[PDB]
């Protein structure tokens, strides 16, 4: 088996391990994936965190904030920042290579970040099925990848990432009503066929 | 003028409620606001605008008797016109 | 308010409402606490750490247990779940 990688394609869409494009506009902090799932010690809990990005625009700064190893490192407006430095400093590596921040935290982990929004997680043969979140299980089944926090599949990925929020009391994301045209493609025919 | 749900959380305004008080944060734009329930408004406020934002809650500066500078810029003795 | 503008500079008072016969409105379930973490541990959330590490604010909240769910106070045995 190889190695399976996240993506956050664009302002609000997300691609999962086993490979499941669905949409989840949000402008909460959100759990992209983490460890500490059900019945196990909880070692990483990556962390996403978008504001003003529910309609894709030259707004929709992402933050990204990292805990592994009881350490805070966390990125946004271009470059990394730590907050608390992790006690085994020897796996920490990073690699400002191209566009890219390369990130590297251990031997079954991995990071890339384009400077801009896009967050592609790499993981390892290592867990396969030990991890939840955004993205998924990890198993290789692809419908399961909408597992709520309550334990449950859900069908409408709107309603699954509201679930994995952070702040709990901060806002759940609005039902839109479903259309081949986003707000100003909708009745701009016109528009639509030269993005097209 | 369309009233909308709560929490909510566009152009970068978290609209929450905190402690069971309600919050209005824009740490991009450098303020936190919120209120309580008998309403008392309250603003907190980064050190970016030091001796920047003028109006009502007067200047961000260290001293406090200079602190009514009018919209045309005017040090007056009434707290009432100003 | 000569509470709270203490407590901004950087110097908090603790209790002073006890025998003050005056405690600022909340709704039911939550009475005026005096820093409390503005991340309250809730019924339908995340058991997670270390990433609150903001400053401590004053304002009312749940007892000891008793998780908030909704705009209430709701003892930590019957949290729902969702779907
Ligand atoms: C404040 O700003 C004014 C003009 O805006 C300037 O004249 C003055 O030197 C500054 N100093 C203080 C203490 O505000
Ligand atoms: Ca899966
Ligand atoms: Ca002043």
């Amino acid at each position: 088996v190889c190695d399976a990688t996240c993506s956050t394609i664009g302002m609000a869409h997300y691609l999962t391990f086993d490979g499941l494009k669905y949409l989840f506009p949000g402008e909460c902090q959100y759990v992209l994936v983490q460890d500490y799932c059900g019945s196990n010690p909880g070692t990483f809990r990556i962390l996403v965190g978008n504001k003003g990005c529910s309609h894709p625009s030259v707004k929709c700064k992402k933050r990204v904030t990292i805990l592994v190893e009881g350490g805070e490192i966390e990125l946004f407006d271009g470059e990394v920042n730590v907050k608390r430095p992790m006690k085994d400093e020897t796996h920490f590596e990073v690699v400002e290579s191209g566009r890219y921040i390369i990130l590297l935290l251990g031997k079954a982990l991995s990071v890339v970040w384009d400077r801009h929004l896009s967050i592609s997680v790499v993981l390892k043969q290592t867990y396969q099925e030990k991890v939840c979140g955004l993205c998924g299980n990890f198993d290789g089944i692809q419908n399961n990848d909408l597992t709520s926090s309550n334990l449950q599949v859900e069908e409408d990925p709107v309603d699954f990432g509201n679930s994995w929020k952070v702040s709990s009391q901060c806002a759940d994301t609005r039902k839109v009503p479903l259309d081949s045209s986003p707000a100003t493609c909708h009745n701009n025919i016109m528009k639509q066929t030269m993005v097209d | 003028d369309q009233r909308v749900s709560m929490p909510y959380a566009s152009k970068g305004l978290y609209l929450e409620t905190e402690a069971g008080y309600y919050k209005l944060s824009g740490e991009a734009y450098g303020f936190v606001a919120r209120i309580d329930g008998s309403g008392n408004f309250q603003v907190l406020l980064s050190d970016r605008y030091f001796n920047k934002t003028c109006g009502l809650c007067g200047n961000f500066n260290i001293f406090a008797e200079d602190d009514f500078m009018t919209q045309e810029g005017t040090l007056t003795s009434d707290p009432y016109d100003f | 308010e000569y509470a709270r503008t203490c407590a901004q500079e950087g110097m908090v008072l603790y209790g002073w409402t006890d025998h003050s016969a005056c405690s600022p409105v909340c709704p039911a379930g939550m009475e005026y606490r005096q820093c409390v973490s503005p991340c309250a541990r809730t019924c339908q959330s995340l058991h997670i750490n270390e990433m609150c590490q903001e400053r401590c604010v004053d304002g009312c909240s749940c007892p000891e247990g008793q998780l908030l769910d909704e705009g209430l106070c709701v003892e930590s045995t019957e949290c729902p779940c969702v779907h």
